[PDB]
């Protein structure tokens, strides 16, 4: 599902529109590619487009997405998985 | 005339040993200013 988002959304997404972000979609065919921690490196740099278009005139917002208690509750739920894998 | 005039290293210094050569204000200020390079050569060389 990550592979399924990534590629339908990200990339023709900058295709489509907005031709500018291609080096970050090169960033993202190689955080399709096998390189995890790098690639979960930038997430702040690739969140803040979604920043700019969940709420106009860009800014800064907390990493975690825009709903407070979704917010926490994507945070709790990351928790119950660190601490049971299985 | 057919003087045989040789020139040297040490003919050369009161060019080359000059300030203005040994200074990087004028460099660093013009290739600043100077235009970023395209994506793919972007992806490749300003990545470090």
């Amino acid at each position: 599902d990550i592979t399924k988002l990534q590629n339908v959304v990200n990339e023709y997404l900058k295709s489509k529109g907005l031709n500018k972000g291609n080096f970050e979609n090169m960033f993202t065919n190689k955080e399709k590619f096998e390189s995890q921690f790098s690639d979960i490196h930038r997430a702040l740099l690739r969140l803040g487009n979604s920043i700019r278009w969940g709420s106009n005139v860009p800014i800064d917002t907390p990493y975690v997405n825009l709903t407070a208690e979704d917010s926490s509750e994507i945070e709790n739920n990351l928790q119950d998985a660190e601490k049971n894998m299985l | 005339d057919q003087v045989v005039q040789r020139i040297d290293f040490a003919d050369i210094l009161p060019s080359v040993c000059h300030p203005i050569v040994h200074d990087s204000t004028i460099v660093e200020r013009l290739m600043k200013n100077e235009p970023l390079p395209t994506g793919h050569r972007f992806s490749q060389l300003c990545q470090l």
